[PDB]
């Protein structure tokens, strides 16, 4: 298991009047720690986590300047790409970019990445090696050459492999108290009858951090899948996650079905 | 591309009547991002409802979380009303306590 630093950026064009909307949101694992959104009055990168508040005004000035210049770049690019895909300017289109790095547990770098997408589909991505690009189409092939000529990948290799790692390493020190604390889930079963002969066993896992969980049902030692219902992990809304899986079961037979819960916060039991 | 929002209304902690808790509307899997989500008590809108910051999962789909504080009872009904481009008539998904 290891840790991640990740930035999420969305640019939506507003054809009516005005500049497109820019929202940047940065994450250290499952924890948002910052946001910038351009309609927000402050025009400022705001702290979204207790531990990032300790950074002084230089942080916040170098950071507010980069996301504002970014928004200025994808404004120029929302136009360029609409040229590429020959689209009417009366349209609203989006641009999204994910970049970030995964350090392992000993602080050393594992993988870094930066990929974007026009209108919900992959456009250009840096490949695993941080030296080459993946155009998904001929528009993005235009950008790849352009980028290939400007040796930009040298610039991303640098930030992913180094800067990213150095700031992530750091946030996990200032942040230890919560960024390194796993919260094992609070599990409890619920039995909701229906008619006589059927009932539903819903197995809950609640309050866990991080969100990677695996919830499963077994009948008599073997994994039960037919007749089970599972929900997507969902923000409880206080930093922890929730999840549940159920199975329909014959009344009287509830003892045959154990639920098995696997999470990084508890050495997997029953 | 477009894709339809998936919705789950739930509370943050086990619902107990008369206790304050939080009502959550989880919207995800959509694209475009433009979406109107409103939490309804007995059919009417709760204003003073907040959402999180717009991020996207691995497939560039956006997700969002909307929440208010509510105190369950047996008499009031609670739900989420989501409207987005991919839907002909907005989906309303009523908060059932057991999910």
């Amino acid at each position: 298991g290891s840790h991640s630093m990740r930035y999420f950026y969305t640019s939506v064009s507003r054809p009516g009047r005005g500049e497109p909307r820019f929202i940047a949101v940065g994450y250290v694992d499952d924890t948002q720690f910052v946001r910038f959104d351009s309609d927000a009055a402050s025009q400022r990168m705001e702290p979204r986590a207790p531990w990032i508040e300790q950074e002084g005004p230089e942080y916040w000035d170098r950071n507010t300047r980069n996301v504002k210049a970014q928004s200025q770049t994808d404004r120029v690019d929302l136009g360029t790409l609409r040229g590429y895909y020959n689209q009417s300017e009366a349209g609203s289109h989006t641009i999204q970019m994910m970049y970030g790095c995964d350090v392992g547990s000993d602080g050393r770098f594992l993988r870094g990445y930066r990929q974007d997408a026009y209108d919900g589909k992959d456009y250009i991505a840096l490949k695993e090696d941080l030296r080459s690009w993946t155009a998904a189409d001929m528009a993005a092939q235009t950008t790849k050459h352009k980028w290939e000529a400007a040796h930009v990948a040298e610039q991303w290799r640098a930030y992913l492999e180094g800067t990213c790692v150095e700031w992530l390493r750091r946030y996990l020190e200032n942040g230890k108290e919560t960024l390194q604390r796993t919260d094992a889930p609070k599990t409890h079963m619920t039995h909701h009858a229906v008619s006589d002969h059927e009932a539903t066993l819903r197995c809950w896992a609640l309050s866990f951090y991080p969100a990677e969980i695996t919830l499963t049902w077994q009948r008599d030692g073997e994994d039960q899948t037919q007749d089970t219902e599972l929900v997507e992990t969902r923000p409880a809304g206080d930093g922890t996650f929730q999840k549940w899986v159920a199975v329909v079961v014959p009344s009287g037979q509830e003892q045959r079905y154990t639920c098995h819960v696997q999470h990084e916060g508890l050495p997997k039991p029953l | 591309i477009q894709r339809t929002p998936k919705i789950q209304v739930y509370s943050r902690h086990p619902a107990e009547n008369g206790k304050s808790n939080f009502l959550n509307c989880y919207v995800s899997g959509f694209h475009p991002s433009d979406i109107e989500v409103d939490l309804l008590k007995n059919g009417e809108r709760i204003e003073k409802v907040e959402h999180s910051d717009l991020s996207f999962s691995k497939d560039w789909s956006f997700y969002l979380l909307y929440y208010t504080e509510f105190t369950p009872t047996e008499k009031d009904e609670y739900a989420c009303r989501v409207n987005h481009v991919t839907l002909s008539q907005p989906k309303i998904v009523k908060w059932d306590r057991d999910m």
